[PDB]
């Protein structure tokens, strides 16, 4: 016997899971492949960032940006395209010349901020970064032989008593090791890190990016404030001083494990064991999961922060960059955040144990033996804020279409009002008690509205109904009423039967996939806030209180551009927005048949063209399908590929619309 | 006489009696008995009797009570006096902001409040073994 | 350029190339060089995680093993 | 002039974008039809056997698998557990510990991990 | 192929037996019950995994309990019927 | 000599995967043979998602629990 | 139990067994698959049926037999005929070499009734609920198969996690001595029953060490 055309999708869809490879046999062999991994990831972050910085070099006009930026548009790469008209002129080019693409990423802000001024500054950096993906490609190999070679050392390994097997455990030392990573990352890897950054800001980028100074005195930390009138932007003094105050802090923060020596510094077992934790910290999901739910803070106040409080030059002179980075940074934060409760997921259903049934000692344990209350509550909440967002906005669109504005429910946003009065005389008396006063904020406080409430309700609604969803899948992979043995199952499978009710969606990796629409809404909100607010604050503060503003003065108004870019009169620049927008359309609804339609349809379906292929002159005669025999996908992986279809769809829908917009 | 289902569970007791009280000995050797895991590090018993063991506070397991209190209260003052005349009286922003330098000895003494909670809090720790 | 989008037409908003190359074709061969070893050195660590590691080495490969006189103490420094 | 990039364009988006792809696709295709082919998520591959003896063969990976690994002392184990069962067995039963626990062991699962067999 | 394990809450209903398509299970004489027989399941390498055999269960928990194996898929346990695997 | 709860009397489920789990039934009967592994049948107004209101239990997992009472399961 | 001789059904062309059925593009494809199930049976009349790959059938008032790719086919003719009380049906796969498998009932009574000589297969003595966690045997022969411990190893492991609870009467695996053990594995003293009573002695120096230490400051 051997498989059918299932084998691409069972194998693809666990590609990655080193945990279920087959010649894995213990910590030692998954630890490595992890580290090297890793190692490979790292050099494909290198190689990235060499190719932004090549490209940029290169097909771009950096050295013409930097003299004129705010009117000036930066250059992603050139377009070569046999398909384009070999004839008359691109929308994309300056006639004769070559074609071009606008970059919205934000690196030209990024390097200009850092002290970049000629392209061959960003060629030796390229090469730089493509030497350091050689390193780190050949830190891989070098780990991979270390580890052999202990392991070849064990063949002249013995303790002369029967204690030697002890030897297993601590083969993998190196990569499971916690006090000292945990040591040497906080003070090395971001304490000296953000040292070595204020010495880059001191050496370079505070010295090209004013008339020649001192060298480099400590007058170069300064304490202003935030924009910097002429650039709008953070000051770089600002900046320098405060990568070294994190840095200062983060390095005597790092001396707190007992990293080298037994005799300094406390276990991380120990400070976990006399307090409410005691989780088991050799499983790497868990720590996967408590990282992606680091990541996920840094990555939404990432966002918020690039925008309010913007640290690069020309930075927000940019109506495209700052929209886009907001975007990006704002999905990137919820794909982290949705993956830690996967993971959390994945822990509870692999690399967790558990007492008899009573023993509550574990921080797991009392939070299994209330989960019902969890869940019960967080539906309550999340009912509560649905019901009463979307009645007072059907209110509101009922009442403003029977034209009667003054009829609303409006609730003045008097919370968030407070704390803003709060940091605002904070910041006032900050400023006032300055000889070189007036200083600006950009968006660190705007105006908030009874908008600015409901849609502040909408995003914690969402919030609550993701968390909703991620929570029940975590606390229910072990086992539900429904199905009390789903710790004996895999973390996805398909269903439980039509029996006992009927169990479609019942696994913990359904529980995500639902889960994952939930993020993709709540993404969506938010980005749809910043961007109307964004694009006109005084239309969001008056007509955005009943939804059919939403619907009509923001979408259907602000996608004008867009869809008149290719059509029969010609095309724009934003040619590629439109088709690019339509095909994710397309795909976005090509996954709801892999969503909707389930499997034995299709499966009756494939028997039938197989029946066909099968039965045609030719084909039977050198093809009898007993070797890679077609099969309709099974329901976890149909499932999947419909999210995937969805997903891509909503996400890659949006930068088309934000780019026609506000460029 | 037949193993009736009685018997059997029976058995299930005392095997898991027997065998869940030699496991903790020194005769198992399970990986989630390894130091880092489960069990206590060998000469630094953390918790016993339901009490915080001296062995907690680290380095301090051999200050008495009454010195630990000592410590904890006189840091409570300074570092209560070192906030208090940084933030409300005698501010230093004032003074720094037209070139000044802080006042070193405020800055030093203000870190010396949570050193003081959890310098009482080994108090107590110590209180309760009778240190 | 055909410029799209209402802000881009109504504050004049332009795209500027320089008239010179960029990066010379020397530069771009020296760049390519060192992505060729990034592409032999990457073939060769996928072909060592997709292997995987050899544990009866100590049955056929020559030497003796070694571990580091740190990586011991870290072994006995516990876990 | 600003084009003359456009003779490295002219070459590599064609190679990589579709010679590379083709030339992979043909490969992967050819790979599939290894008896090698996905070894470490398809069972019953050969190389997945070797790769298993070669652990089993070193000598900390010996006894691995066994899930009862780790007794310094089985003998011990065992005399303390048949002595605790004797002052514990109910009235005339005939039931010894070794017995017992070889009939705990032996299972009757014939088709567990059958995929063993053909590789 | 999957894996059909009984245990020991069986009844000896049949229900399990009655309701497989592909003949997998089995009624064994046993001493566990009123009925004096178990379920068993000899032949789960014919087990195309519908669960009806859960459906038919009635103990609190069903005492027979199927396991799905995707990556183990043979051609028994897929149903094929255009295609031959032997 | 009678074995296990009275016939009528209420038990407390003690099985964790009982769809009944700490739950409270009736005793329809205890099957007297010591060969029977779960031989308290216990009968429930709640029927599971299998609409089956009565299972049979072991003799360790009922605990001859007081009667419901108003609003109680 | 005999087996019977069910010829192949490419050299059974036209035999007196086949039943009259109408014949359907639902029947075995040929010319890709070799392996095919047999199911014969002895009527008493002409019963119309219903044939699992679409189209009726009329039985004959002797011998009957019919062909199918899948086991389950036959299977549901199978229910279909004892649903009209004929029993003495039985069920063969054929391999393609022309080997004959008797399969349905297989010791000669049907599954649904008790007899006399099987054992239960696939049998576990506890309660679905009793199966070890996935968590305690990874990277063991159950890595990902919980389900397929045997009752011992499920026994082990609930004591095992019976006993890593108290934490304070745990034993601390003490560190190895990596720097002055490890010489060459042909440098060893044998005596393996003397090998055990140097454990004895080092773990009880191990802990009347940790015993000293801890009666410091405790
Ligand atoms: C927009 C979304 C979308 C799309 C594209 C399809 C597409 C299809 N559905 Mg479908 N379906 C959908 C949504 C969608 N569905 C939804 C929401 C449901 C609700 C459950 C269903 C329910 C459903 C059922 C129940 C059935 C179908 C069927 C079909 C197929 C018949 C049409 C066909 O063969 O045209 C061809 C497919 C196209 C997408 C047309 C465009 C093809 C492109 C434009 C040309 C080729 C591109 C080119 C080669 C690029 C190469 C790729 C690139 C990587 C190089 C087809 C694959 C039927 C079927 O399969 O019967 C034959 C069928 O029975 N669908
Ligand atoms: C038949 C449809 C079609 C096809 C086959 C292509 C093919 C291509 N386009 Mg393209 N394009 C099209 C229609 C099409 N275009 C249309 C209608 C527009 C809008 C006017 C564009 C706008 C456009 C732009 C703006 C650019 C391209 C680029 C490219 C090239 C990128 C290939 C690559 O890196 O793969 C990588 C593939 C993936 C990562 C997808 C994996 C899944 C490739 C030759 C790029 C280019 O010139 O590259 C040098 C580029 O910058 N295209
Ligand atoms: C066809 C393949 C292709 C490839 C390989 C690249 C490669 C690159 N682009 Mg690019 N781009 C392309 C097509 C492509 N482009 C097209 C058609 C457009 C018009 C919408 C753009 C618009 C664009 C902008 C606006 C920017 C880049 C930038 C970049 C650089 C960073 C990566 C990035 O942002 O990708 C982005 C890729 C896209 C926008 C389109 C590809 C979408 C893929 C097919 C779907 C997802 C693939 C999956 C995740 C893997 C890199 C040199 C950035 C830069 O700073 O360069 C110096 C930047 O600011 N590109
Ligand atoms: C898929 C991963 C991914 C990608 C493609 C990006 C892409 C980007 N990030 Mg980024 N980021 C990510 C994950 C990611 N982020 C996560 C997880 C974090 C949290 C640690 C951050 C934290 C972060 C910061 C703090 C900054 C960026 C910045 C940037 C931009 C320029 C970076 C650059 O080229 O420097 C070379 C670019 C749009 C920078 C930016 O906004 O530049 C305009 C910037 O300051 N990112
Ligand atoms: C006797 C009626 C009754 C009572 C006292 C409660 C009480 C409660 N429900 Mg509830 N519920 C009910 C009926 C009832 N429910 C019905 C019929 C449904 C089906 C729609 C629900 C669905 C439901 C959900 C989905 C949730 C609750 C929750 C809750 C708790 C928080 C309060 C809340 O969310 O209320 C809000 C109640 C609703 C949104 C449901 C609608 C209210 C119905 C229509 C009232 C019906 C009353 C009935 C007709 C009275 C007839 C009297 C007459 C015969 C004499 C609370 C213990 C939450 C929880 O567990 O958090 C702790 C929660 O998440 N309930
Ligand atoms: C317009 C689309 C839409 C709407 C209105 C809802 C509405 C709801 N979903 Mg839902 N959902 C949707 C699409 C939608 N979903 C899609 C496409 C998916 C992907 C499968 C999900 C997946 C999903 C999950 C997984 C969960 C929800 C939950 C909820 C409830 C959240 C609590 C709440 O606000 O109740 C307020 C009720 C309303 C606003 C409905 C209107 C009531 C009248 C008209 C007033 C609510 C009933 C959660 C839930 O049950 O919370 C308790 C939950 O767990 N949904
Ligand atoms: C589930 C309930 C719930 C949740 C999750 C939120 C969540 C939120 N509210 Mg909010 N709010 C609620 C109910 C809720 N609200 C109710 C019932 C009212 C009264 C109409 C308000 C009035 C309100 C205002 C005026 C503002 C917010 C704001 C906010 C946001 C900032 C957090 C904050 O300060 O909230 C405060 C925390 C709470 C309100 C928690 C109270 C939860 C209780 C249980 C709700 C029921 C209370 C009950 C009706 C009181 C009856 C009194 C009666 C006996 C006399 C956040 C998204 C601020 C915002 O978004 O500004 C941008 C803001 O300015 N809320
Ligand atoms: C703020 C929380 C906090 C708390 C409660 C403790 C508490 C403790 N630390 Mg500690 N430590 C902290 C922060 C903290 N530290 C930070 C931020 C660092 C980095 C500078 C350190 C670095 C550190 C070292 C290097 C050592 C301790 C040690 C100790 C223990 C002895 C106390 C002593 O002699 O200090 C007065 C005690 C349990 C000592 C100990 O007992 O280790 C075994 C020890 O060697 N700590
Ligand atoms: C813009 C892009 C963003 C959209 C991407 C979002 C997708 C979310 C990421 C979630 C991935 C993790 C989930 C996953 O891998 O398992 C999702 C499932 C997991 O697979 C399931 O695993 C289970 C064991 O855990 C069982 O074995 C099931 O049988 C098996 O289906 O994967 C698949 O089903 C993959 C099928 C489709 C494979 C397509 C190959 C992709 C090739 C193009 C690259
Ligand atoms: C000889 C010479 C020359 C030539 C050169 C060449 C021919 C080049 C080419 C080059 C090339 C053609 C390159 C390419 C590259 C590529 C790359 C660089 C990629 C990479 C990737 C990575 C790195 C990643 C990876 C991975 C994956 C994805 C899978 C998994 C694993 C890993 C992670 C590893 C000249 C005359 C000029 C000059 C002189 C010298
Ligand atoms: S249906 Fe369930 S209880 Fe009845 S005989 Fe089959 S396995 Fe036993
Ligand atoms: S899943 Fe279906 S084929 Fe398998 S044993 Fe149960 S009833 Fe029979």
């Amino acid at each position: 016997g051997r498989c059918a055309s299932s084998r691409y999708l069972q194998v693809l869809g666990s590609i990655h899971d080193i945990e279920c490879g087959f010649g894995i046999d213990n910590t030692l062999s998954l630890n490595l492949q992890i580290f090297t991994a890793h190692w490979g990831h790292l050099t494909i972050i290198l190689i990235w960032v060499s190719s932004n910085l090549y490209h940029i070099a290169s097909n771009a006009n950096y050295s013409l940006w930097v003299k004129n930026p705010i009117p000036s548009m930066p250059i992603a790469h050139n377009i070569w395209d046999p398909h384009f008209t070999n004839s008359t002129s691109t929308p994309y080019s300056h006639t004769i010349i070559t074609t071009i693409l606008i970059a919205y990423s934000g690196i030209y802000n990024q390097l200009y901020t850092s002290g970049f001024n000629t392209i061959n500054q960003i060629y030796k950096t390229t090469f730089t970064f493509s030497c350091l993906a050689v390193i780190s490609i050949l830190l891989a190999k070098i780990h991979i032989n270390t580890h052999s070679e202990l392991l070849h050392k064990l063949a002249s390994h013995t303790s002369q008593i029967p204690s030697f097997f002890q030897l297993l455990y601590f083969l993998d030392v190196a990569i499971s090791s916690v006090n000292i990573r945990f040591n040497f990352h906080t003070g090395i890897l971001v304490g000296l890190f953000s040292i070595g950054y204020t010495g880059h800001l001191l050496d370079i980028t505070i010295p090209a990016s004013r008339a020649p100074l001192i060298h480099t005195s400590p007058s170069y930390l300064t304490f202003f404030g935030g924009l910097k009138s002429n650039t709008s932007s953070l000051y770089l003094t600002d900046i320098a001083h405060h990568h070294l105050a994190i840095g200062i802090i983060s390095i005597l923060t790092g001396h707190l494990y007992s990293s080298f020596r037994a005799a300094l510094g406390t276990y991380i077992r120990d400070i976990l064991y006399t307090s409410h934790l005691t989780h088991s910290i050799k499983s790497l999901h868990l720590a996967l999961s408590l990282i992606l739910a680091s990541c996920t803070p840094l990555t939404s106040t990432t966002a918020q922060h690039i925008y309010s409080l913007t640290p690069y030059f020309y930075l927000s002179y940019d109506h495209i960059y700052s929209t886009a980075l907001y975007v990006h940074h704002s999905y990137i934060t919820s794909f982290l955040a949705i993956a830690s409760h996967a993971h959390t997921a994945i822990t509870l259903v692999r690399d967790w144990v558990a007492p008899l049934e009573q023993e509550s000692s574990s921080k797991q344990i009392r939070i299994h033996t209330h989960k019902a209350a969890i869940i019960s509550h967080l539906s309550w909440v999340s009912l509560w804020l649905g019901f009463h967002t979307l009645a007072v906005y059907s209110h509101n669109d009922t009442c403003i279409a029977f034209n009667s504005p003054s009829k609303q429910i409006l609730i003045e946003a008097s919370n968030g009002q407070l704390i803003q009065q709060a940091s605002g005389k904070a910041l006032y008396g900050t400023i006032n008690s300055i000889n070189n006063y007036n200083k600006s904020f950009d968006s660190f406080i705007h105006p908030i509205s009874p908008g600015d409430l409901y849609v502040h309700h909408a995003i914690a609604l969402g919030l609550h109904i993701t968390v909703l969803i991620l929570l029940k899948g975590g606390l229910e992979a072990r086992g539900s009423k429904l199905m009390p043995d789903k710790m004996e199952h895999s973390f996805g499978f398909s269903c439980d039967g039509p029996g006992r009710g009927g169990t479609c969606d019942i696994s913990a990796w359904d529980s995500f996939y639902l889960a994952t629409f939930w993020m993709l809404n709540s993404n969506a909100w938010i980005s749809f806030y910043f961007h109307y607010k964004h694009l006109t604050p005084r239309q969001f503060s008056e007509s955005s209180t009943y939804l059919e503003s939403w619907f009509r003065d923001y979408l259907w108004f602000n996608s004008t551009p867009l869809i008149h870019g290719y059509s029969t009169l010609g095309a724009n620049d934003l040619s590629v927005q439109s088709w690019s927008f339509l095909l994710t359309h397309l795909a976005w609804a090509s996954g709801f048949m892999f969503l909707i339609s389930w499997r034995g349809y299709w499966q009756e379906l494939i028997d039938i063209i197989l029946y066909i292929h099968l039965k045609t002159p030719i084909l039977i005669n050198l093809w009898n399908g007993d070797i890679y025999t077609p099969l309709a996908l099974s329901i976890v992986q149909a499932r999947f590929i419909g999210l995937v279809h969805f997903s891509t769809g909503l996400i890659l829908t949006y930068p088309p619309f934000i780019i026609g917009a506000t460029s | 006489y037949t193993e009736t289902v009685a018997d059997e569970r029976l058995f299930e007791q005392v095997y898991l009696q027997y065998t869940s009280e030699y496991l903790k000995g020194p005769l198992y050797w399970h990986p989630d008995k390894l130091q880092g895991w489960l069990p206590d590090y060998p000469g630094t018993p953390m918790i016993k009797e339901g009490k915080y063991t001296s062995h907690v506070i680290g380095n301090l397991k051999a200050f008495s009570s009454n010195e630990l209190a000592f410590l904890s209260m006189l840091f409570f003052g300074v570092g209560l006096y070192g906030n208090l005349q940084f933030n409300f009286y005698d501010p230093q922003w004032a003074k720094v902001d037209a070139g000044g330098f802080f006042n070193v000895s405020y800055i030093v003494e203000s870190f010396l409040l949570p050193i003081s909670f959890f310098m009482h809090i080994a108090c107590y720790i110590q209180r309760q073994n009778g240190k | 350029r055909v410029p799209g989008g209402k802000r881009t037409q109504e504050l004049g908003l332009v795209i500027p190339m320089a008239d010179e190359d960029g990066l010379t074709d020397g530069q771009v061969a020296g760049l390519f060089v060192i992505a060729l070893v990034v592409f032999i050195s990457a073939m060769d660590l996928a072909k060592t995680m997709y292997n995987g590691i050899n544990p009866a080495k100590f049955k056929t490969s020559k030497g003796k093993g070694y571990i580091s006189p740190l990586v011991k103490r870290y072994i006995e420094n516990g876990f | 002039k600003y084009g003359d990039q456009r003779k490295f364009a002219a070459v590599l988006v064609p190679l990589t974008t579709l010679v590379f792809p083709a030339v992979a696709m043909g490969m992967f295709v050819l790979y599939s039809f290894q008896e090698d082919a996905f070894w470490r998520i398809v069972p019953g591959t050969k190389r997945a056997r070797e790769l298993d003896e070669a652990w089993r063969e070193h000598p900390l990976f010996a006894n691995s698998k066994d899930p009862l690994d780790g007794l310094i002392n089985p003998d011990d184990y065992e005399k303390g557990l048949e002595e605790a069962w004797e002052r514990a067995k109910p009235a005339g039963s005939t039931v010894t510990v070794k017995d017992k626990l070889k009939q705990l062991s032996k299972q009757n699962n014939p088709h567990w991990e059958s995929w063993r067999a053909m590789s | 192929s999957h894996a059909v394990k009984i245990y020991d809450t069986c009844i000896g209903c049949t229900l399990c037996v009655r309701a497989c398509p592909t003949d997998v299970l089995e009624m064994v004489p046993a001493s566990i019950n009123a009925a004096k027989q178990v379920a068993s399941s000899p032949r789960v390498e014919d087990c195309v995994g519908c669960k009806r055999c859960e459906t038919a269960c009635p103990t609190d928990f069903l005492s027979i309990r199927v396991y799905l194996q995707d990556n183990e898929e043979t051609q028994y346990s897929l149903g094929l019927d255009l295609v031959d695997w032997s | 000599p009678w074995v296990g709860p009275k016939k009528g009397s209420w038990v407390k489920i003690l099985r964790p995967e009982s769809y009944w789990f700490q739950q409270r039934g009736q005793v329809v009967n205890v099957n007297q043979k010591p060969e029977v592994k779960y031989p308290v049948t216990v009968k429930f107004d709640s029927v599971n998602y299998a609409n089956v209101n009565t299972n049979g239990y072991a003799l360790w997992e009922v605990i001859e629990a007081p009667a419901p009472g108003p609003g109680e399961v | 139990v005999v087996a019977e001789a069910i010829p192949r059904p490419e050299d059974l062309l036209d035999s007196p067994k086949f039943p009259m059925f109408e014949g359907s593009t639902g029947g075995y494809m040929s010319r890709s698959t070799r392996e095919r199930h047999a199911i014969t049976w002895t009527a008493k009349g002409q019963a119309k049926f219903e044939m699992p790959t679409g189209g009726f059938a009329i039985m004959n008032q002797g011998e009957n037999l019919c062909y199918f790719r899948k086991k389950e086919q036959c299977i549901a003719l199978g229910k279909q005929l004892r649903k009209m009380k004929i029993e003495n049906y039985k069920i063969y796969r054929l391999k393609k070499d022309g080997t004959v498998i008797f399969m349905h009932p297989a010791d000669g009574v049907f599954p649904e009734k008790v007899n006399k000589g099987r054992v239960q297969v696939n049998g576990r003595p506890f309660t679905i609920r009793g199966n070890p966690q996935q968590s305690e045997l990874k990277f063991t022969k159950y890595q990902g198969k919980g389900y397929e411990a045997d009752p011992l190893t499920t026994m082990f492991v609930k004591a095992r996690v019976m006993a890593f609870a108290d934490v304070p009467n745990l034993f601390a695996l003490p560190q190895p001595n990596m720097d002055e053990l490890v010489p060459a594995e042909e440098v060893d003293k044998y005596t393996r029953q003397e090998y055990t009573t140097r454990m004895m002695e080092a773990l009880k120096r191990v802990q009347d060490d940790r015993a000293a230490k801890a009666a410091k400051s405790l």
